[PDB]
């Protein structure tokens, strides 16, 4: 037997071997594009959770074979209602590893290579190896980080972008019966940093409310988790709250009801306690399937130039009937991440606050360094202290350099 | 393992239990879904139903697994080639969840229609995929006459087609996204005026109270109740901002300023609710009147009597920075009122059960609580029959014609499907399946198109590019397009089973080409 | 999009 049985790729070939009226301008039919897909196109899937499993199936059945997966998580029982590449026996094993295992077994000659890592563990060298990158993660930080990484791979010769250095980034997200998908062509279209409004950071209750004006069950649970557990140390000095530890949640649940009684707040339940502690986002298989399908279809289009790619940002909502909405996000010219020209601040804790509390730069814990000397940092307890003196050594044109956990890049601002 | 399975499920389905609850999970686990033709579209849809724990399923497929079958299906394999597709698919789908019971029948739907038509009576819902026109219409009739919910799904090239058929689907828990709060600032209830009057700390008062404060003031001068957003609503915003003085109060008053655009909001019966009230099934009761309409009616009665024109107070209110004691007392005023109106609604439900002798409490107290909470969100969907869509005089040609105003509306895709099916009738095969038959099939396809259109007196202009593109598809069932349709279709089935959320009414057409879609009432 | 993009169907450097 040969690798590919009769008619195996019949459902894919038709879009590569036939000319068409809606084809991509640079598209030419060929009985050799499928080969590039099977033999050389390298695709990296960021995330083995939710979209990840769906994404590996999609690419595999679309003719991709050189696929890599990155994930730092272990299989959890709650993954099982939608992460179909894992079974109860797999609970505890690395998702990345199990995803490749299952995929390689189900799709005959696929070659999914796993990586029990977080995306921050790798550098340029690792990512340049890929033609396309599909991210199906859930944290905004990761999305921004990988967004910065690909931007960094860009090579401009005299202000003339080198197309070969562009690594398309397909990004997808889900939330219950809502989801989003988007195509980012680093240096050509809107990047993640260009549309921060589209990525509203998760809820983070205000201190005053949590510590002195609780009104909702969630505030109580939050208080116990964020203040009482650190103060008291229920399970021993240094013992960190383990959101998955049954005993820890029962503890949090009891102290929560305690605070709720004192303020006559109803609703503290074990389920709600788990929700808050783990900052759980409801999820189902169907919504992940829909969004991963849009994303994979776009990865396919970008690889074979079969059709022009999603302009750039699609939204899906399944609540009242269903619909998809697509629009073109605009590349912001004043972009901190993808613009080519350094930022222009016009003014120490004046910039650290500006770089944090702003909306254009929602940096989380920026480390500011003057031309050639660390001014402030935060990554070192002495740095955050010794250097802390925030307390009002620069001039006019000086080129400052910020650094956050949000990007692999050093945003140059003047 | 009885209880170690009870909690085993609780942890397994946690992410979804947070969407449709324990009741939704229950409805789901009691259902039996039927799937006709386990190709990519069907196993994709099925997997999305099996992962969340659908009670059971039965695949109906009389075909053998082809090479391209195993090439585009995650639930088939090389070794499956030559064997029965229904059987081969179940084995793999079954592996996804052991709390689900799989099953199949190595027959064709046509066959089961001739011998055992009642066979489909055993399912909660029937999902048919990749079915020819004749089998569909024939399948629709039986199921339509059997009151059995039907969802027809088809993947053709880069096109996803979905058609739902339910005579009537009444929903209480529609889960409205961003609904207006039922704050009653315009039509306060005694207890609410009382609570407000109790005022005259200041930096930590619920914005709702800061608004009512100025609402009583404003309403005492011009006596206008303020619909002019920017106009009576912007001056109102300014008026409120004035009362701060030296207050590092903004945060409090400012939040009052923000909601002024969403809270002066009137109180008022939603249009959708009027129609439910003024509907033949709400007005004319009988012993057969389903629980839903009895509850609908009781609600109508309430609006006449105790409601004084409006629906029962919801009971909930958004969070509002404010001292715990103030926030809670305010919330309780609404909860009390909500409980109060609910009881009233209960009293009406009783008086409707008696004048029908239907039963003493054929409606749990929990259902009543649900109905009142969602009184403003009730929805009702009635789907036409496939016959109505196909009939020469019943077909909604206006919808088609009007949509075709735009030559790229996704309704062209539906017209091409119809032409492809007619081509399959006339030629006994799909167009362009062979790289060799493409050029020649374009014309025969354009021919069947013209015929289909003239047969319905559809004076629309279908661009040649679409006939060419549909031939180019070669009847492919690309996995990623089947996956899209599969997620969409799957959730619509869950909506059917659970009666939660709102099902799309009639046809949904998805274009993988432009990543656009649309819904139509055909 | 001002300029159209096309992926080279060759291996990277
Ligand atoms: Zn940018």
């Amino acid at each position: 037997m040969k690798l590919d049985w009769e008619g195996r790729w019949n459902h894919v070939k038709k879009f590569l071997e036939r000319s068409g009226p809606f084809t991509h301008p640079d598209f030419e039919p060929s009985t050799e594009s499928l080969q590039f897909l099977l033999d050389t196109c390298k695709v990296l899937v960021i995330g083995a959770g939710g979209l990840g499993c769906e994404l590996l199936k999609n690419l595999a059945l679309s003719g991709f074979r050189q696929i890599h997966v990155i994930d730092m998580d272990t299989i959890d029982v709650s993954n099982l209602n939608r992460q179909f590449l894992f079974r109860p026996k797999d609970i505890g094993r690395p998702k990345a590893e199990v995803a490749a295992e299952f995929l390689n077994d189900r799709v005959p000659n696929c070659n999914v290579v796993p990586h029990f890592n977080k995306i921050q563990d790798f550098n340029d060298t690792f990512y340049r190896q890929f033609h396309i990158i599909v991210c199906g993660l859930d944290s905004i930080i990761a999305r921004r980080w990988i967004n910065g990484m690909l931007i960094s791979l860009l090579n401009y010769e005299d202000g003339v972008l080198d197309p070969s250095s562009i690594v398309p980034l397909i990004d997808g997200g889900t939330e219950g019966f809502k989801g989003n998908a988007r195509v980012i062509l680093p240096g050509m279209t809107a990047c993640i940093e260009c549309t921060l409004e589209l990525y509203p950071p998760q809820v983070n209750f205000p201190m005053c409310t949590i510590a002195s004006m609780p009104r909702l069950p969630e505030h109580c649970i939050e208080y116990v988790r964020m203040l009482q557990w650190p103060k008291e140390q229920p399970f021993g000095e240094g013992v960190p709250l383990d959101g998955d530890d049954p005993e820890h949640i029962q503890w949090i649940f009891q102290k929560s009801l305690e605070r709720a009684s004192q303020y006559n707040i109803r609703g503290v339940t074990y389920r709600l306690t788990q929700g808050v502690v783990k900052r759980i986002i409801p999820a189902v298989a169907s919504t992940n399937a829909v969004i991963a399908a849009v994303c994979a279809t776009e990865v396919f289009k970008i690889a074979t130039s079969a059709y022009i790619p999603l302009n750039n940002y699609l939204v899906f909502n399944d609540v009242d009937g269903l619909y998809t909405y697509t629009f073109e996000a605009e590349r912001k010219e004043n972009c901190p991440a993808c613009s080519q020209l350094p930022q222009n601040i016009q003014f120490l804790q004046e910039v650290l606050d500006y770089l944090t509390n702003s909306a254009s730069l929602q940096m989380k814990s920026p480390a500011i360094t003057a031309t050639n000397r660390t001014l402030y940092l935060q990554s070192v307890t002495s740095i955050e202290e010794r250097t802390r003196p925030l307390s009002k050594g620069l001039v006019d044109g000086q080129e400052l350099a910020v650094a956050d956990v949000t990007t692999p890049q050093t945003v140059l601002f003047k | 393992m009885a209880q170690l399975g009870k909690l085993l499920k609780e942890q397994k389905y946690d992410r979804q239990l947070r969407l449709w609850g324990d009741h939704g999970q229950e409805a789901l686990e009691s259902a039996h879904v039927c799937l006709i033709n386990a190709t990519a579209t069907g196993t994709e849809i099925l997997k999305n139903l099996v992962l969340p724990g659908i009670g059971s399923f039965t695949i109906i497929d009389g075909n053998q697994v082809s090479g391209e079958d195993a090439g585009n299906n995650f639930f088939l394999q090389r070794s499956s080639i030559g064997k029965n597709r229904a059987e081969a698919a179940m084995e793999f789908l079954q592996e996804l969840n052991s709390d689900v019971s799989g099953s199949f029948v190595e027959e064709s739907p046509e066959n089961l229609l001739d011998n055992d038509p009642s066979f489909f009576c055993r399912f909660t819902v029937v999902v048919a995929t990749q079915l020819p026109e004749s089998t569909s219409l024939r399948l629709a009739d039986v199921l339509w006459n059997s009151q059995i919910p039907l969802l027809i799904c088809r993947t053709y090239g880069l096109v996803g087609y979905m058609r739902i058929i339910i005579k009537e689907h009444p929903v209480i828990e529609s889960h409205p996204d961003n609904a207006l709060e039922d704050l009653r600032l315009d039509k306060p209830f005694p207890e609410l005026r009382e609570h407000f009057q109790s005022y005259d700390d200041h930096s930590h008062t619920p914005w709702i109270v800061i608004i009512a404060k100025y609402l009583a003031q404003w309403y005492s001068e011009t006596n206008g109740r303020i619909p002019k957003t920017y106009k009576e609503k912007e001056d109102f915003r300014d008026l409120i901002r004035q009362g701060i003085l030296k207050p590092e109060d903004e945060e409090n008053f400012e939040e009052a300023i923000k909601n002024v655009n969403t809270a002066l909001n009137t109180t008022q019966i939603p249009s959708s609710i009027e129609d439910i009230f003024n509907d033949d099934r709400c007005i004319n009761i009988t012993k057969q009147t389903p629980s839903f309409w009895i509850l609908a009616r009781a609600l109508k009665e309430f609006v006449a009597k105790e409601g004084q024109g409006n629906l029962p107070v919801r009971g909930t209110i958004p969070d509002m920075i404010a001292d715990s004691g103030k926030y809670i007392k305010l919330q309780n005023v609404y909860r009390e009122k909500a409980k109060k109106d609910a009881a009233a609604v209960g009293n009406h439900v009783a008086k409707l059960l008696q004048s029908i002798g239907q039963a003493p409490e054929s409606i749990s107290e929990k259902e009543l609580k649900l109905l009142c909470s969602n009184s403003a969100f009730l929805r009702v969907v009635r789907c036409r029959s496939l016959a109505e869509e196909y009939g020469l005089d019943t077909i909604n040609k206006d919808e088609i014609i009007s949509s075709m105003d735009n030559p790229d509306n996704e309704i062209v895709l539906y017209l091409m499907l119809r032409a492809v099916d007619r081509f399959h009738k006339q030629q006994g095969r799909y167009p362009g399946v062979s790289n060799y038959q493409v050029e020649e099939d374009i014309g025969k396809l354009k021919s069947c198109l013209t015929g289909f259109l003239q047969e319905y007196g559809l004076s629309v202009m279908v661009k040649d590019d679409y006939v060419h593109e549909f031939c180019r598809y070669g009847a492919a069932e690309p996995h990623t397009i089947a996956a899209f349709l599969g997620g969409a279709a799957a959730q619509e089935v869950i909506k059917i089973i659970t009666k939660q959320f709102v099902i799309f009414n009639n046809t949904y057409i998805y274009s993988g080409m432009s990543q656009t879609s649309a819904t139509f009432q055909l | 999009m001002i300029k159209l993009f096309s992926l080279k169907q060759q291996k990277k450097e």
